[PDB]
């Protein structure tokens, strides 16, 4: 079985990157201001010091993972503002000046789709996500422009339909395919992208993997924040009446219990924290991997980057996240041959060397693999080795030869 | 994002104020993280510069449907 | 950190044990070792939870030096930008300790002349492609040439293939290309 | 208990050997596209160099 | 293992002999030329 004719198709992917970076401090969750609190718990061990220190860690690892995941470019490159990249036609997911900060179409899409008195505080990230979209569009650019060259070093530019050439070329496509069917290719293109559009806007709230890292943070900082409001066995959950109603040598019990449970709470948030992170850091090499294997190059690695046969990927931003854009070429209409190993001819077989033998029930013909484009059997594309007993099954032809009619001239 | 009219040179940030850098308007490959893109460094009569990050060289190459 | 927490007395009578045996040994002794052996044991604990998640740690970080290791080491790998950066030649390892340490020997071009490039040469009105590699301009004599190092060669017969139509294709140029079989058969 | 069973994993692991069996790679990108299998092997040593 | 004889079809050519570390002779065949008999 065989291929006719093929669809190039556009899939998207998601994927976490980080979270927001929280930090909550010890002497205010614990009591906030009390200083009879302060002196009870400064004798306790260096618990609520190293607390800090493991949650800080957490912080700072969020941009090392986004800085990890984006900066993997040196440069900024940018489009050329003559948009003549034949017949394809990208403008959706390049940028717009005009779009108040520069975002893209898809990247405003997805921003648009996704949605205090106790010490805890959140950190603002170290990259605007306007930095990271200037990162993205310089991706885009680069991948677009310069071929993909620039995976080793100084970008070297060269025009797009070559590029795409190349790109067939390197799944075993030989590069005609690509030119004789530019224009049918460019409308799919255009159309995928169209429908990604348009789904994405009319979508489900499909960009779900990004809601649940919010989504479980939010509700772990409900739980750790209403914890306050239990009385752990003392006379009464608010400390600024514990504080102010019981005598201090009477105090000191009252004060104890709620030290010791607020304290148990803060801890078991603290450890189902670290695990987050260590989860979502896993996530993000998981992203640089990607990022760089698919978008500076090409994956022979059959479904690591999107399925079917791999073309070209494009990078976008979303909060806290990144969403790939993958470029595959599959085939769809196939179509019955019948074949066999080889062509005994004049006592001598024969193997096809790249492509396979196929018939339409007369005559035989070579074809490359993955799609249909039939020729003549020659001397060129073939290739012997001894008799044609050995090799198990084999079925007769005649191999014409390219040189003896021109040499009987 | 909260005013450092409220603290007990100046400038202010999206994270807070910090008190002491001169705040200057060009951007350099930056060191030290501060916050939201503000970013310090020691340099030139010397002192110490809080400034916005660049997050590279500009370099916007030539493309012509048949260069090489 | 964890030695430091013996320095400490979780709300009973002292940092040490012994001198609450001297003081009193009935039941306070009680009330007041429940606090240290509370404590201690916490610390205890607590250390060990996060020691583990740092082993889940290097646990993946020694997961990727053994992939790392048996691919960029006992062969030559293609994944881009994973064995270091640029088209990837060679690696050596060297040991550290508690480490392994990577030189990778990576092959990258710097020097870039520019040319004018073109994607087949009609000719009778059938039409060449390249076998691989682009072709390539100085101005008049058109070569083909592979994509990653700039040496040209005269377009051939023996290097090319044919589509036998020059129109449906966009962007062609004309060129005579050459064939040694005619030379060697003008004898 | 589990959510798929083990029964259906059987018929997954089933399946996922018959196409590999049958149309080589080809089922993992699209539709199954047949080959016969010592065809599918000679092919597969040239993928490695031989 | 697997011999075979030496010819255009087989090798390519680039330059010179002269500038390649421990090249030896042989004799290069050219197929052509048993057929070249005319
Ligand atoms: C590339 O695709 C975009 C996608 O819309 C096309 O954009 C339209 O361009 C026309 C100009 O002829 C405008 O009047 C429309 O408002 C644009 N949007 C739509 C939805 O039609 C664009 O024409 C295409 N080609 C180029 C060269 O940009
Ligand atoms: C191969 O497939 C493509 C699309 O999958 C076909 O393109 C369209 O085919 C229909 C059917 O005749 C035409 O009406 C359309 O005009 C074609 N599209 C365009 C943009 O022209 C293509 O015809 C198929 N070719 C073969 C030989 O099957
Ligand atoms: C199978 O392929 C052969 C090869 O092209 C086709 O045979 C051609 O048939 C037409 C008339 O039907 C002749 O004018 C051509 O000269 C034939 N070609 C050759 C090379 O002899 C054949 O039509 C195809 N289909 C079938 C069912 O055999
Ligand atoms: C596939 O197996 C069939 C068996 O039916 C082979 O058919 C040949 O012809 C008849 C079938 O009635 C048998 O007596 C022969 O022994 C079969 N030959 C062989 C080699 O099996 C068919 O040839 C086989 N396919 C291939 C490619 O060998
Ligand atoms: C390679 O790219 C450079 C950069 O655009 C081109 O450089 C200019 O080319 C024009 C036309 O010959 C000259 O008049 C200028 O002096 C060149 N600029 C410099 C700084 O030297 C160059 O032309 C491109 N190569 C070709 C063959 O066109
Ligand atoms: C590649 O881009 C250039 C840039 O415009 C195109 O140049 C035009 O080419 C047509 C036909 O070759 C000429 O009639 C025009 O005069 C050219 N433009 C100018 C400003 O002189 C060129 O056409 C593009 N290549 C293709 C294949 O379309
Ligand atoms: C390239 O060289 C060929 C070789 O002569 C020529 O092709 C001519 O192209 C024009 C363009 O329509 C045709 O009208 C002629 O019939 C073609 N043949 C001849 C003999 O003139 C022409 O010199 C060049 N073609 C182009 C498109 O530049
Ligand atoms: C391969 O190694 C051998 C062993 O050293 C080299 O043999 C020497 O070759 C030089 C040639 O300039 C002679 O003068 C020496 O006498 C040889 N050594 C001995 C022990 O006789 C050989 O040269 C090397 N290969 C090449 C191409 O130089
Ligand atoms: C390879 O063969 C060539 C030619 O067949 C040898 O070239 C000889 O070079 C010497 C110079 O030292 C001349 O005196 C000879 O006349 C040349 N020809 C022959 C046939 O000897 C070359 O020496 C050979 N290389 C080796 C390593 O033997
Ligand atoms: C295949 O062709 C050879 C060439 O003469 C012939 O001897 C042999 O009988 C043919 N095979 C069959 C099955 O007829
Ligand atoms: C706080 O700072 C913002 C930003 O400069 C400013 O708009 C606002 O007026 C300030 N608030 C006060 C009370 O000065
Ligand atoms: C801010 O930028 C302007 C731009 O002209 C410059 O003149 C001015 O000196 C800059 N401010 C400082 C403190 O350097
Ligand atoms: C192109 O290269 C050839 C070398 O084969 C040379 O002789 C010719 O003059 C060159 N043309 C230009 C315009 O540099």
């Amino acid at each position: 079985a065989i291929p006719i004719n093929f669809t190039i198709s556009v899939t998207t992917e998601i994927l976490p990157v980080s979270m927001t970076k929280t930090s909550v401090d010890c002497t205010m969750y614990i009591c906030g201001d009390s200083t009879e609190c302060s002196n009870l718990l400064l004798q306790y061990g260096s618990f609520c010091t190293q607390l800090n220190r493991a949650l800080t860690g957490i912080a700072v690892e969020q941009d090392k993972n986004t800085q990890e995941v984006f900066a993997q470019v040196k440069q900024i490159y940018k489009t050329p503002p003559i948009k003549d990249f034949g017949g394809f036609n990208f403008s959706q997911i390049l940028p717009d000046p005009s779009k108040p900060s520069k975002r893209s179409f898809i990247e405003d899409l997805l921003f648009n789709k996704v949605t205090k008195f106790n010490g805890l505080t959140v950190l603002p990230p170290l990259l605007t996500d306007e930095m990271i979209a200037q990162y993205t569009s310089a991706l885009l650019a680069g991948t677009i422009t310069s071929g993909w060259t620039f995976g080793a070093g100084a970008a070297l530019q060269i025009p797009f339909a070559m590029q795409m050439a190349y790109r067939f070329n390197g799944i075993g496509v030989t590069q005609n395919v690509l030119y004789e069917n530019q224009k049918l290719i460019a409308n799919q293109f255009n159309s995928a992208i169209g429908k990604i559009q348009d789904s994405l806007s009319s979508t489900a709230s499909a960009l779900g993997k990004l809601q649940d890292v919010v989504n479980q943070n939010a509700q772990a900082l409900n739980t750790l924040v209403k914890q306050l409001s239990s009385n752990f066995g003392a006379i009464s959950s608010v400390l600024n009446d514990i504080l102010a109603r019981l005598d201090p040598p009477e105090a000191e019990v009252q004060i104890d219990r709620l030290i010791t449970g607020r304290l148990q709470s803060l801890q078991t948030y603290v450890t189902q924290q670290l695990i987050r992170a260590a989860e979502i850091r896993a996530s993000a090499n998981l992203a640089a991997t990607k990022m760089s294997e698919c978008v500076l190059g090409q994956s022979k690695r059959v479904d690591f980057c999107g399925k079917g046969y791999h073309l070209m990927s494009f990078p976008q931003s979303a909060p806290h996240g990144v969403v790939f854009l993958h470029v595959t070429y599959v085939p769809a209409q196939e179509k019955n041959f019948t074949t066999a190993p080889a062509i005994c001819h004049d006592g001598k077989a024969h193997f096809p060397r790249e492509g396979v033998f196929v018939s339409n029930g007369t005559h035989w013909f070579v074809t490359q693999r993955n799609f249909y484009e039939p020729q003549i059997i020659t001397t060129h594309n073939t290739f012997v080795s001894g008799n044609c007993d050995v090799v198990i099954g084999i079925v007769n032809n005649t191999v014409y030869d390219p040189l003896q009619p021109e040499l009987d001239s | 994002g909260v005013n450092c009219t409220e603290v007990p040179n100046v400038f202010q940030t999206r994270a807070g104020c910090l008190i002491g850098a001169e705040h200057v308007n060009n951007s350099y490959e930056c060191d030290i993280p501060i916050g939201a893109g503000i970013c310090a460094s020691y340099q030139t009569s010397q002192s110490i510069i809080a400034y916005t990050m660049s997050l590279g060289a500009e370099n916007s190459v030539a493309y012509s449907n048949n260069s090489i």
